[PDB]
């Protein structure tokens, strides 16, 4: 398929950026889960990246880790995972999903028949996150022969090697980081250099998005006026996940009124 | 790109959150230099000789061999400063974070020598040391912080996950992710992303080098085997790196069995796990049929860390070192007869390598055969693991 | 009528019921025929490098003494095996029970130290080991009492008296009495009756003897000073020997004094107490006004013999050595010091003679002065203590 | 004085051997010590030994190690010892009384002044346990000069030139060790070696009186027979006292009825 290639041209014509939430798929478990993928859906939000509960998330800060733990507390597994991502992509169809893996869920079973059960369900990209693009080979082929985009990360400090081999290898989008470190709302990143983000756009890389540390609409509308395509928030939304365990219903409101506010500073 | 191999057959690499490849390349590209540095390598063989007691004594062990056609040597890292092999490559580790101007030092443990290893070292060469290590961990290694608080070293308990060794290990590379430009980690085990498995062989290769030249003193002769048991691979690799290319000498590593390898409850990866990309490395590793990382058990708590290093795996895979695993039960009775006939107390990890040359030689009692084991550590720590085991069994 | 002179001065001689009088010549004339005879040298010296770990590191210290004008080096016994001096006398002891044809060991312990060199030298050796230990010892010291014990040495409380280190020192002499045609006494520090503390001494001198060639090796010179903790005089002597001659050299002997001398609370008898007759000697010793014996206090549960070896008494009436004291905070202070500075743990036994270094430093920071502390142990033993007081201190 | 010569003369007049118990002064308090003692007088003791507590005997077993604790319960020190020593002697005046010592005691406030002291109260021995003929030199000199015998010790063992030191050196009585070991009624030593009985009368050594080990009355005869002048008895002695603290009247009873056995042994 062509998902994030006909949404990043749809958003082209509306002079708009793509504001993408992440969650951790099955937290705080399977039912409120699906809701709540539902609810950002129809909040606004232009794509989804979804977690797989991993015991080892190395590239996340405590928010996430703990979003791992909660989904591990209520027995969510990498099957359960795949048969929540096949109803999301029955219930929206062109939405584009991401996964945020990491290597050894890939790996374990198979690169190939992890990739094509990511084709199976419909997924549109993966994000390896402990695969940097020197390990890639393996992953970025398997994805592509299922007609999944590898996602690969874009360092703030990307020196001109580095921009060459994310602009050919990835696909769909380049993820630009917005700093060094782990994932966290509490640690603000940078303006995307516009000095990457145009010699990305000079390689004809995939459109950029930017994540890390996105937990405000200022940053949206900044990530895009500096020439991202968008950009990604996870903690910011797994944060209000935390807050409202108690009450699932205060829970879907305030990621709705979240969700809204983001999506459009994105215009 | 890299100045070095980072894979050893099909394991190792590099795989770790592209924000982290800079500082690999820089950790790499500054080992490179210091080895070809004499300067380097007199500041490094100055610590080890003054600082911590190399070289390490050779001992013949006449007691527990009588009768037998075995003779058996312990090489004795017991007497290094801070009682274990460990402290060999920190110290080279340190004055490598020193050559790139880091003034801060992360690690991880899980049992505490690592732990304490890294402590003294920042302390002897003015670093700022933060440790990282699993709450349970914490919570059961009461002396080991204390001596890490004692030097100076900030423990920091790592709630996430398990709260054990593996989680300790995201931590540090967590913290590393961001903090890079001024902190080096100094990973306690021949395992994790390339070049961690590299320098830290370099770093224990003393071990099998001075083994070598004191075997040939007293013997005339290159050892039959050497023998050491392996948590991550350091002390292994370390006794086995300058034998590798002596085809006659058989090197062999122990893994723990724990309760025995058909209850589950082991920390023997290599020979019964199965292989899987973590903490930087493809490498056998304990985990679910899902690809969920596991803890790995033993009696000893220092041989925890849930997979093994790929150099380990790949001599494993050409034939070249042999791999075996001694349970709880072994390596306890180990322990027992070490201290009753040759006044030695090894560290029960160790007691896990004189655990499978005592299984040699009693097997085949009239088999020539010229041992050496590697005593990687003191046990003092363990003697009232082995007390509360062994009152309570008599 | 003996070969070697039982006195130093007014000070030794040989205070035993008579009946031990040819249990003392026979060991005396053991010795002077062991001494002159170099297969036993040679067993000696081979136990002492192969098992033991000698010769030991001398650590330059430069972190401690930055910014003043001392050098200080640290004499590192904490490195033998066992973690402390002890092993040099009672492998030498082991071997001329072996060569008295004796099958049996018996010795005296307080904090423990001594009991576990005598058992890991009675098991690496053949011997039967047993241990006498005052009661209040034996309930304060389980760690030790399990390694004896571990090592198949029998461990005997002793009840008498006030149950701690005098009261063992009588039982291992009643019962030597009576057991003397087949069990030698392995007596613990360089006091006692002749030969004791002339025998001790020498089993001990190859520390100075080191130490010397060490200095030598690094600077060019002789130490202005060796400085050694001292409770019976073992490490103290053992330091001090080779450097007797050498009249530029200062000797400094540390007892403990500690909650301060003050207070009666100490356990310094060569400067504080009154000579009397005990344990087979002359010597300044702790006692009441009537002339019954009484216990040394410190923190260091190993400084706890409450007299001292007669060598030094009369080192001290010539003036060839200075005696000092040094209180439990000042002991302690030095250990935490040690640890935060230099990544080294010291007994806080040896952390007495660091102490009164710190304060030669301290007090003349530019007096120029090459200083050698002996580390007799080291201080694993002693985290707990230090910590149950620098918590509840902060 | 000459109260050992006085006594061996007149034993010697009846064909009798000398039965001499041990007790420590002051157990299990002075005023019972002072009963304990005239018992043992009244009963048939021909002499007396007379132990000064200290903190560490080294050549008593766990019952004499057990009298001297007793004594330090009740606060016993040489001061008090010395004051009993003077009573006793005011009431008998021509039984030898002999102090068993240690040498910190003696040496403790200067060898002289003891030896002084123990003239001044009627003390006829002193035996310094932890003092062998080797360091004997100022101890018997100051003995000697204050009229107090130094008694010394033959070990069964002993070779001539020990015999001839002891014959020399010794006044009184000269102690024949029945065994090595330390005191104890629990260990019962040898007859006396006749060769070393008979060495010492060719020395002309002070008479002979065996200890250690001796707990009955066939013992007594069997010492005397071999040709020594009479036997001590320590232990067997201190076991009554030790066996019936909780009752005086039979405590007494029973150490005269021993003493009156042991002494009836040696006629
Ligand atoms: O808003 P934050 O700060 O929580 O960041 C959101 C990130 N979630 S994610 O799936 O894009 C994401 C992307 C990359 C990650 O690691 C890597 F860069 F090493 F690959 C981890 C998570
Ligand atoms: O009957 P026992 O076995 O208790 O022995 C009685 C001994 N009491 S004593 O005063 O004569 C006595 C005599 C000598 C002693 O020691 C020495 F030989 F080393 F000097 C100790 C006690
Ligand atoms: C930690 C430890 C080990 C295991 O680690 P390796 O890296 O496999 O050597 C072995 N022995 C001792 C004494 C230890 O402390
Ligand atoms: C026992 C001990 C001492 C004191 O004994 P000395 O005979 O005076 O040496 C000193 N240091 C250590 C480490 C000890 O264990
Ligand atoms: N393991
Ligand atoms: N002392």
């Amino acid at each position: 398929m062509e998902r994030y290639e006909n949404l990043f041209a749809q958003l082209n014509d509306r002079r708009e950026g793509a504001f993408v939430p992440f969650v951790t798929l099955g937290d705080p478990g399977i039912e409120q889960s699906l809701k709540i993928i539902d609810t950002l859906i129809d909040a606004g939000a232009d794509a989804l990246e979804l977690g797989v509960p991993f015991s080892d998330p190395l590239a996340d800060g405590p928010t996430i880790q703990n979003a791992n733990l909660r989904a591990f507390a209520a027995g969510v597994t990498p099957a359960q995972c795949f048969e929540m991502l096949a109803l999301i992509r029955e219930k929206h169809p062109t939405i584009p999903i991401g996964l945020l893996m990491y290597a050894n869920l890939v790996f374990n079973n198979g690169i190939d028949a992890f990739y094509a059960r990511c084709e199976q369900v419909g997924v549109d990209s993966v994000l390896v996150a402990d695969v940097p693009v020197e390990e890639s080979a393996p992953f970025r082929q398997a994805a592509l022969r299922h007609n999944i985009a590898p996602i690969f990360i874009c360092p703030p400090n990307a020196d001109d090697d580095l921009l060459r081999q994310v602009a050919s290898y990835g696909r769909g989008y380049t993820y630009l980081l917005s700093r060094s470190g782990v994932t966290g709302a509490e640690n603000r990143g940078a303006l995307p250099l516009h000095h990457l983000i145009e010699k990305l756009k000079e390689y004809h890389a995939a459109p950029a998005l930017q994540g890390f540390g996105i937990s405000s609409p200022e940053q949206v509308s900044a990530a895009v006026r500096a020439g991202a395509a968008g950009a990604i928030s996870g903690s910011a939304i797994v944060k209000i996940i935390e807050k409202n365990l108690a009450s699932p219903k205060q829970m879907l409101a305030e990621l709705r009124s979240f969700v809204s506010a983001m999506k459009a500073a994105s215009r | 790109t890299t100045l070095l191999n980072p894979y050893f057959g099909e394991f190792g690499g590099m795989y770790v959150p592209q924000i982290l490849m800079p500082a690999l390349n820089q950790l790499e590209e500054a080992f490179v230099s210091a080895q070809k540095d004499p300067e380097f390598q007199a500041q490094f063989a100055d610590l080890l000789k003054n600082y911590a007691g190399r070289p390490t004594a050779l001992t013949k062990c006449q007691n527990i061999t009588a009768g037998t056609r075995t003779t058996l040597y312990l090489k004795r890292e017991d007497l290094l400063h801070g009682g274990a092999h460990k402290t060999n490559q920190v110290l080279g580790q340190a004055l490598l974070a020193k050559r790139m101007g880091k003034s801060e030092i992360i690690a991880e443990t899980g049992a505490g020598q690592h732990g304490v290893a890294s402590a003294l070292a920042s302390a002897l060469l003015g670093l700022k040391c933060r440790i990282y290590m699993g709450a349970k961990d914490v919570e059961r290694q009461s002396p080991n912080v204390f001596r890490m608080r004692l030097m100076g070293a900030e423990v920091i308990p790592v709630h996430s996950g398990s709260a054990t060794l593996k989680d300790a290990c995201n931590e540090a590379l967590r913290d590393w992710s961001g903090s890079y430009e001024t902190a080096h980690y100094m990973l306690g085990t021949a395992a994790g992303p390339h070049p961690y498995p590299t320098i830290v062989r370099e770093f224990q290769r003393m071990i099998g080098e001075e083994t070598k030249a004191q075997i040939l003193d007293k013997e005339g002769r290159l050892p039959d085997a050497v023998i050491a048991c392996v948590g991550g691979g350091s002390n292994a690799i370390g006794m086995f790196a300058d034998f590798i290319n002596d085809t006659s000498v058989g090197l062999i590593g122990v893994e723990p069995g724990g309760h025995g390898i058909e209850t589950g409850e082991h920390g023997a990866p290599l020979k019964h796990g199965r292989v899987g990309i973590y903490f930087g490395m493809k490498a056998p590793m304990m985990q679910t049929a899902d690809g969920q990382i596991e803890e790995s058990y033993s009696i000893s708590a220092g041989l925890d860390f849930p997979s093994v290093g790929p150099q380990h795996a790949y001599l494993n895979s050409i034939g070249r070192a042999d791999y075996v695993s001694i349970t709880d039960d072994e390596a306890l009775e180990a322990f027992k007869t070490l201290c009753r006939h040759e006044g030695i107390i090894p560290a029960l990890e160790s007691s896990h390598a004189l655990a499978h040359a005592l299984k040699m030689m009693r097997e085949q009692p009239e088999k020539e055969q010229l041992l050496v084991v590697n005593l990687s550590g003191r046990g003092d720590k363990d003697i009232f693991t082995v007390h509360d085991i062994l009152k309570a069994r008599g």
